[PDB]
């Protein structure tokens, strides 16, 4: 659970004689900074 | 005291005496209660039209002592002239001081809210029966317990009970109005019929059992 997912479509190599080179793709784990709220105040009824 | 009665069709005097106290025997000093001359219920009302006052026929009115008073001379006498004046004299006459009826009931629990007012003419107000027990339950409930300079514990804690209106308060005041009513020995009882709440604001009603 180190990252959260990866596409294993998205990986690309090519390799020259002792060279490589490598990319990829990697979907880091998502925050959750923001919250907001709407909080409402109503009448009630209670009765006998 | 006294229970109220109305003449039926063609029912006769002696029928009503058997019915309420056992005896027909007792009719004889019963008519005496209705001050009625001899044609003590007569079906017509042309023929009340005779001498109007001395009579009753179908559809009018009648007094029924209770058994202890039905003997007593002195009952006889009073129930004979005063008539309808019996329930008037019976709950009780006084000066009437709900002259701002649609102001006393927007400040509750505060002083100076009642006031002298003026019927008829050249007279302070005056109510009786009924309008008199409505005047002094409402006047005694919005009093606080310890507060008329003679003869405290009289009055209500309503002043005191205001709270969360979660409902434990709603049964407290509930109760403690019950108490407030229940206070006066001319009312029997009294019982909630709804208890309702809006917010801030308790509402709710009550019935009483005023005596005969």
């Amino acid at each position: 659970n180190e990252i959260q997912d990866f596409p294993a479509e998205d990986v690309q190599v090519i390799v020259e004689g002792n060279e490589a080179r490598i990319s990829m793709t990697v979907y880091p784990i998502r925050s959750f900074k923001k919250i907001s709220v709407s909080l409402v105040y109503k009448q009630q009824t209670l009765q006998a | 005291r006294f229970k109220k009665h109305v003449v039926q069709h063609e029912e006769t005097m002696q029928a009503i005496a058997q019915r309420y106290y056992g005896d027909v025997s007792y009719w004889i000093d019963l008519v005496e209660h209705n001050n009625l001359k001899y044609p003590y219920l007569v079906e017509t009302d042309e023929e009340k039209m005779k001498d109007p006052e001395r009579l009753a026929s179908t559809g009018d009115t009648l007094i029924i002592p209770i058994e202890s008073d039905l003997t007593d001379v002195s009952a006889k006498e009073i129930n004979s002239r005063d008539k309808d004046v019996l329930v008037e004299l019976a709950l009780g006459r006084d000066l009437n001081i709900t002259a701002d009826e649609k102001y006393f009931n927007e400040h509750g629990t505060s002083d100076n809210i009642l006031a002298f007012s003026t019927n008829g003419n050249g007279d302070l107000d005056t109510v009786k029966g009924i309008d008199n027990m409505k005047q002094q339950l409402q006047a005694r409930l919005l009093t606080p317990r310890g507060s008329l300079m003679l003869h405290p514990n009289y009055g209500s804690d309503l002043h005191n009970l205001f709270g969360l209106n979660i409902p434990e308060q709603a049964t407290l005041i509930e109760m403690e109005v019950l108490r407030t009513l229940t206070s006066d020995n001319r009312v029997k009882s009294a019982n909630l019929i709804d208890w309702k709440i809006q917010g801030n604001v308790y509402s709710g009603q009550f019935s009483v059992e005023i005596k005969s």
